[PDB]
RNA sequence: GAGCUACCUAAAAACAAUUUUAUGAAUCAACUCGUCUAUGUGGCAAAAUAGUGAGAAGAUUUUUAGGUAGAGGUGAAAAGCCU
RNA sequence: CCGCCUGUUUACCAAAAACAUCACCUCUAGCAUUACAAGUAUUAGAGGCACUGCCUGCCCAGUGAUCACUUGUUCCUAGGGACUAGCAUGACGGCUAAACGAGGGUCCAACUGU
RNA sequence: AAUUAUAUAACUUAUCUAUUUUAUAGUAUAAGUUUGAAAUUUCGGUUGGGGUGACC
């Protein structure tokens, strides 16, 4: 069954050259320190990762590992990699500036309970703003444009 | 100065004396830690090519008689002495082998499936799909190398053309030609894992030395701040 | 424990470790003999 | 298929020949003239060496195929160490014989008469056991390689004392370590026996026949059992360089031409080196049968036929504690076919003279549980031993 | 340079009496180790003596020969040991 | 009080609460002629850690309820398709358990030139 | 920490063979890139000795 889902989502897995497949796997192992079983889990769960080039997958993983403070198991369980970087930064940064999110400290503790990752990403934007952040739709649109300008300057 | 003890050139059923290593190479330096001592042991040569026709005999299926089922110090499974014609040889013993039984070694890829009794050796093609097997051979005529441990069995998942898919105990699937022999049934000593060592002295008997007393994701430049 | 007694004599060990046949077995040992011959030693080996 | 013998232990391959040899027309310069090896000259090639005369201490045997007695057809030889996998069943097939359990009635009756009883028989037997196991040595516990031979010689001496009653016992003698052999065929198989006897008792007169001609003929109904898939020749020694010989144990002209009993011992101290009971009995049949056949062939030539006068031979075997008795009658010499008149054998198995012996008293809490000496002595076994000895006189 | 010491290979060896049982059990010699105190401090001794203590059929102790060498070896890790 | 227990360690100032240890847990590996091993996933190597039972066990997509919407992820152009029904949480505490110790403390009796 | 790093591990381009109608296999070597087992070298000054500050 795992092959069936992979074939449907990513028909080119057979067509892709050897080099391309190895790099995606090698990044997950040497640079991301994923275990053997998780590697099979990720490939089956989100086949689109194979299409994605390296040096973008590594950045996305480190964004969660360091900036968001997530752990290996959390990433695998929630299908974090499936989502796009733009969505991750737009939502996470908005919450962080509002003070509703905290990077876990060195000890591993947080003064305030952080919002569940499903609420941050899985839910719709309307529910996410209305419930998780309790903000206004107009403010988010302004923030997205402001964030775009900052990236351009960067 | 180290000389390997594995120098005998002719097959026999007589026990052979073994020399221990200590975990040292032929140079004399430790290569593997945790090995040393134990009880003295004798080696009994096991023949893993089930379908070996006797000298000056044609290649057709033959039968053999089970003389003994015996404990072996060098393995987790138990072995059985089997005699046929004018020849005796050791082999591995399945779960339910008993003394005095007769067993069949076959060379015939039946166009239809051959009824399978535990312990008989048949080419993989003949056996029906889903039949447990052990002592599997990767290549025809090589000799068994997989699934020869105690209580372990494999499964014949599928057959297409002249190639079959086997499910190893680790569950990693594998494929081979259908012209390589295999023997039906699980390996003996199904309850090996249940043992309890009990005291430290028992491990020293088996030839195991104690452990030693002594007690990496690099962030990218944008990750340095929130490390 | 009391030290000073590390020499536990054994003729078989002595001749095998430092003897004539042992010295000639390697080129480094052969050069040991040549140095002692040039100095003039009365005892080339054990 | 796994190959036995790791490469590192095998002899190393010869050095490659110098490239100067490849070049045609060029004579290499070697160190042969110097008479010693040097690393910077070519290695000579020497022709094979011949001494020019024979030195006995450095004799070298010719290969098997060059031996004058090499024969393409194989001969299977049965000797002392051979241990038959199938036991008696295989032994019976090889000798074309039928088995009857229990000793012959005539022999058994010899000892039921109290006139044949020895004086103080039970007490004297107990003394022999104690002497064999404890008293004969200066050591605390003697070993089997000593007392197993000793018990048998002492018992023969006890029975041999009956010459006072029967003067006719002076017509037999005994020899030590005699050898026996025979060649015969079974269903196209060439078979030979090469063996030895611990002691052999020979008589001046043949033993009485056990079975009448009517019983001999009735054996034709019996069929020899088979043991497929195991071949009859399992555990026999296949030889391609052999000679055909027959040997009773003595050369022609011996005054005592009739062998009476054959004795076989299991004196090895270590258990794995000692035959098990069934395998001991199988050895006794073949060794005794060879003695009978060699005696027949001697009298009636090499022809095959049903014998007018059957030949009877006895055999006794022990490890020093357990005893086994055998009587054989040879009825026919035509063994090529598996159907016809069959030979007959009577066996009495696993007869215990004593169960156990203590060389030191067993003490628990300063109480002597077991005294020294034999345990559970059975006098019946000796009477069977005595009966066989007396047979042919009384 | 592994005749000391650390670990390993091969061939050998020792273990009384008593109570339990059926054993890395118990009491306690031989033997192995070294808790505590005093004497000694160019000492009998460059680590001992006198008492007193721990184990003592086991992961026990002991003998003979062989192996691993300094950018290294060995280590039931004390940064211990390798004349 | 500490450590489960018999064991081990700084030869020459430390013998212990340290090290090892049965038990339990994590990671890596589908294979032959010199170690692992003449072995093959109930196997081998590396590492962590007292055991035992006993509370605390939750990132399955939400609501309807095996069914419809709302989500999410994707494409083809705000429209149109594709995918998400071959599965389904977890993380602490107090526990100790009798036995055992030339381990560190407290106490009674007897005993004595302390 | 600075400076290197044919220890391994990967790739890439040549070179040399096979084939193939361009083409995929491999590779006694050279040049790059990625990992880093290791290698060589260093530890400014005044402020008591520190601890935060500073200062030249
Ligand atoms: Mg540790
Ligand atoms: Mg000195
Ligand atoms: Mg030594
Ligand atoms: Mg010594
Ligand atoms: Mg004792
Ligand atoms: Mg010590
Ligand atoms: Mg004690
Ligand atoms: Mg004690
Ligand atoms: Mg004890
Ligand atoms: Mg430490
Ligand atoms: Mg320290
Ligand atoms: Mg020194
Ligand atoms: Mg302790
Ligand atoms: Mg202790
Ligand atoms: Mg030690
Ligand atoms: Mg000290
Ligand atoms: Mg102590
Ligand atoms: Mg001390
Ligand atoms: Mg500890
Ligand atoms: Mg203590
Ligand atoms: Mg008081």
């Amino acid at each position: 069954g795992k092959l069936k889902r992979v074939l449907s989502v990513c028909p080119e897995v057979f067509t892709m050259h050897q080099r391309d497949i190895d790099r995606v796997v090698k990044v997950l192992r040497e640079k991301c320190l994923f275990t053997a079983q998780h590697i099979t889990d990720v490939l089956h769960r989100c086949p689109t990762v194979l299409q994605e080039d390296p040096n973008e997958l590594e950045y996305k993983f480190q964004y969660a590992y360091f900036r968001m403070g997530l752990t290996h198991l959390d990433i695998v369980r929630t299908n974090f990699l499936q989502y796009s970087i733009t969505k991750i930064k737009q939502r996470h940064i908005y919450l962080e500036r509002l003070g509703r999110y905290q990077t876990p400290d060195k000890k591993g503790q947080t003064q305030i309970p952080n919002p569940s990752l499903r609420n941050i990403l899985r839910v719709s934007e309307a529910e996410f703003l209305a419930r998780t952040a309790c903000s206004s739709v107009e403010e988010f649109q302004v923030f997205k444009k402001l964030l775009d300008q900052e990236e351009e300057e960067e | 100065k180290f000389v390997s003890w594995k120098s005998r050139t002719k097959y026999t059923v007589k026990p052979v004396k073994m020399r221990k290593s200590g975990g040292r190479d032929h140079t004399g330096r430790i290569r593997v830690h945790g090995i040393g001592g134990g009880h003295k042991q004798n080696y009994r040569m096991i023949d893993f090519l089930r379908f070996r026709p006797e000298k000056e005999k044609a290649p057709e299926p033959f039968e053999e008689k089970v003389v003994v089922v015996r404990y072996d110090p060098c393995r987790s499974a138990d072995i059985a002495l089997v005699a046929g014609g004018s020849r005796k040889r050791w082999i591995i013993a399945t779960e339910n082998m008993k003394a005095g039984d007769t067993i069949l070694n076959s060379n015939h890829i039946g166009r239809m499936a051959v009824a399978a009794q535990e312990g008989d050796a048949h080419p993989l093609g003949a056996l029906p799909v889903g039949t447990l097997i052990n002592n599997v051979e990767s290549e025809p005529g090589r000799g068994a190398q997989y699934i020869r441990a105690a209580g372990t069995c494999g499964v014949l998942l599928r057959k297409v053309n002249g190639t079959a898919i086997i499910q190893l105990p680790s569950k990693r699937q594998m494929q081979v030609l259908e012209s390589c022999t295999a023997t039906v049934g699980r390996v003996s000593n199904v309850n090996h894992n249940q043992r309890v060592i009990g005291k430290a002295g028992r491990n020293r008997w088996l030839g195991k030395r104690p452990n030693s007393g002594l007690w990496k994701i690099r962030p990218l430049p944008p990750m340095k701040s929130y490390v | 424990r009391a030290r000073g007694n590390e020499y536990q004599p054994s003729n078989i060990k002595r001749k095998h470790k430092h003897g004539w046949v042992r010295r000639l077995s390697t080129p480094a040992g052969v050069q040991v003999i040549l140095r002692r011959m040039l100095k003039g030693r009365k005892s080339l080996s054990h | 298929a796994y190959e036995w013998g790791v490469r590192s232990t095998r002899k190393p391959e010869p050095r490659p020949l110098d490239r100067v040899y490849e070049i045609p027309g060029l004579e290499p310069i070697t160190y042969e003239g110097k008479k010693h090896f040097v690393p910077w000259l070519a290695r000579p090639i020497f022709p094979p060496w011949e001494r020019g005369w024979n030195d006995p201490r450095f004799h070298r045997a010719a290969p098997i195929h060059e031996q004058t007695l090499y024969k393409e057809e194989p001969c299977y030889i049965f000797h002392q160490r051979c241990r038959l996998l199938e036991g008696m069943k295989q032994a019976l097939w090889l000798t074309k014989t039928k088995l009857i359990e229990g000793l012959p009635k005539k022999v058994l009756s010899l000892v039921d008469d109290p006139a044949n009883h020895i004086e103080n028989q039970e007490q004297r037997v107990l003394d022999i056991i104690s002497h064999a196991r404890l008293w004969h040595s200066t050591e605390d516990i003697p070993k089997r390689e000593t007392y197993c031979p000793l018990i048998v010689d002492s018992l023969i001496q006890l029975c041999k004392s009956q010459i006072l009653k029967h003067p006719s016992l002076a017509r037999r003698t005994s020899a030590q370590n005699c050898t026996l052999a025979t060649t015969w065929n079974r269903e196209s198989l060439l078979l030979q026996v090469r063996g030895t006897s611990s002691t052999i008792l020979s008589a001046k007169d043949p033993l009485p026949v056990i079975a009448s001609r009517e019983e001999v003929e009735a054996t034709r109904s019996h069929v020899l059992e088979t043991f497929y898939p195991i071949s009859p020749t399992i555990d026999l020694q296949e030889c391609h360089v052999y000679e055909v010989k027959d040997d009773t144990g003595f050369q022609e002209g011996y005054p005592y031409p009739h062998p009476h009993t054959l004795y076989f011992l299991e004196k090895a101290n270590l258990r794995p080196q000692r035959f098990l009971p069934e395998q001991l009995r199988a050895k006794m049949l073949l060794f005794a049968f060879a003695n009978a056949l060699a005696q027949a062939r001697l009298l009636y030539g090499n022809t095959a036929k049903v014998l007018e006068q059957p030949i009877v031979v006895q055999s006794v075997g022990t490890d020093g504690r357990v005893f086994q008795f055998l009587v054989l009658q040879l009825n026919t010499t035509d063994l090529a076919s598996s159907e016809g008149v069959k030979n007959l054998v009577w066996t009495d198995s696993d007869q215990l003279l004593y169960r156990h012996f203590w060389c030191r008293p067993v003490i628990k809490k300063k109480v002597v549980v077991e005294p020294v000496g034999p345990v559970d002595f059975q006098p019946e076994t000796f009477r069977k031993f005595l009966a066989l000895y007396l047979h042919g006189v009384v």
